[PDB]
């Protein structure tokens, strides 16, 4: 004849949570910078026999 | 009519260059004996992918 009860008290949890985060950067950039590919010497000849 | 008419061209070329570069990475993580964990640290990018 006995009944349950309409629910069971459950025990209750705290959570307690940490993210920590760094970040760090250098850029550097320094000097000269010349060509690498320039044009060259050019000869041509030509001529007419007849 | 008989003749030439020829001639070159050229280039000159004096590239030179290095490269380094060095990484490591140290990931860490936790996980119960039977469990599954999963971490990711970095990023999501958008692509356009349908049926």
């Amino acid at each position: 004849l006995a009944t349950p009860s309409p629910f069971d008290m459950e025990k209750m949890v705290w959570l307690d949570v940490n993210i920590l985060e760094i970040r760090k950067s250098v850029l550097e950039n320094f000097g000269v910078d010349w060509s690498k590919q320039i044009p060259g010497p050019f000869a041509a000849f030509g001529k007419d026999f007849v | 009519n008989f003749g030439i008419i020829t001639g070159v061209l050229s280039t000159i070329n004096f590239a030179l260059s290095n490269g380094d570069a060095y990484l490591i990475a140290n990931p860490q993580l936790s996980a119960r004996s039977g469990g599954r964990t999963d971490f990711l640290a970095g990023g999501q990018v958008p692509i356009l992918q349908a049926l």
